[PDB]
């Protein structure tokens, strides 16, 4: 599944701003920041 | 996360073309400590009575490392700032226990202690 | 010819008006999906 | 001096039912799971009458 009809009609595809590294490094951030995490009043202790 | 990024404090609005500009300032640590924390304090007693810390932490001061368990004098500082202090009726608060708790049997904090006067 | 330059330029007007609305929509969404990271995955939110 | 009970209900442990009023033992039980437990400090707090 390819799209030609960009080179014979004249538009383009853009591709993304991040590759496929850079979204699973940000779901791993977001799977990692769940335990703990300002676990009192603030938001400035981290707790592990 | 709403009002800006780390913890936050005040927050002013001015004019803009075409809207509302926001300034948000909030609190930034830059360097911090690795603290020794217990989840709560225990009794040993019969009723066994249980406290745990109100917006802080139970700490060791490890100003002075590898020490005894009689040497396990715990403080209570404040989650935002650390600054070990007395822990006194002020900043713990009464809980039903649970077996993550330190049992203490010497250097007992005032709530913590079997009341005969 | 110039029909068919005329008809195909209005067409290209209405794609473009399309794609602006469609990347604002899809800004405002983004900025929904930052509010719920930050209240559902890293947070314990009071809201019902 | 009045008690209220924190994130839950002072309830009656009513597997032996039909009391009487001196009969009636209140315990606390937490919101979200049935489960009497005694009424202390750790689960009530003071209140205005
Ligand atoms: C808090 O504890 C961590 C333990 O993980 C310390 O991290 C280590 O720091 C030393 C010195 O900078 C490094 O040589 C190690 O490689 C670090 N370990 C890891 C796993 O990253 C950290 O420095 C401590 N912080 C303070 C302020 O003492
Ligand atoms: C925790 O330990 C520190 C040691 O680093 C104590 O700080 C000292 O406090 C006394 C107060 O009487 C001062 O005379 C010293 O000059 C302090 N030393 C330093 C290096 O700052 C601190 O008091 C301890 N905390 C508690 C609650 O006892
Ligand atoms: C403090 O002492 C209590 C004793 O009351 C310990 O509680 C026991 O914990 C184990 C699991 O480690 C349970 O299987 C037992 O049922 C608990 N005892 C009771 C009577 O409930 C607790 O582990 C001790 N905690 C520490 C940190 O020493
Ligand atoms: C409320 O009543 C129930 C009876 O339904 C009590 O449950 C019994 O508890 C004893 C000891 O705790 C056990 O040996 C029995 O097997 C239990 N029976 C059942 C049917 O579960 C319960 O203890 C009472 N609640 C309180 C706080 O005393």
């Amino acid at each position: 599944d390819l799209i030609c009809a960009q080179y014979v009609a004249g538009y383009k595809v853009l591709p993304p701003l991040y590759d496929p590294y850079m979204e699973a490094a940000y779901t791993s951030s977001l799977l990692g920041s769940i335990a703990g995490a300002s676990w009192t009043a603030g938001l400035s202790s981290f707790a592990a | 996360g709403f009002c800006g990024t780390g913890t936050h404090i005040v927050s002013f609005a001015i004019n803009a073309p075409n809207g509302l500009y926001f300034f948000h300032v909030g609190y930034q640590p830059t360097s911090h400590v690795n603290a020794t924390a217990a989840y709560g304090l225990c009794n040993t007693e019969n009723p066994q009575k249980c406290i745990a810390p109100i917006d802080g932490y139970f700490v060791l001061n490890q100003t002075t490392s590898t020490v005894a368990d009689s040497d396990q004098q715990w403080y209570y500082t404040g989650s935002s700032f650390f600054h070990p202090e007395p822990i006194t009726e002020a900043n713990s608060k009464y809980v039903s226990m649970d077996v993550k708790f330190e049992n203490l049997t010497n250097r007992l904090p005032p709530p913590l202690l079997s009341n005969s006067t | 010819i110039d029909r068919l330059i005329n008809g195909r330029l209005t067409s290209l007007n209405a794609f473009v008006a399309q794609q602006l609305v469609r990347t604002e929509a899809a800004a405002r969404s983004a900025q929904l999906a930052q509010d719920k990271v930050n209240e559902c995955v890293k947070s314990q939110s009071k809201r019902n």
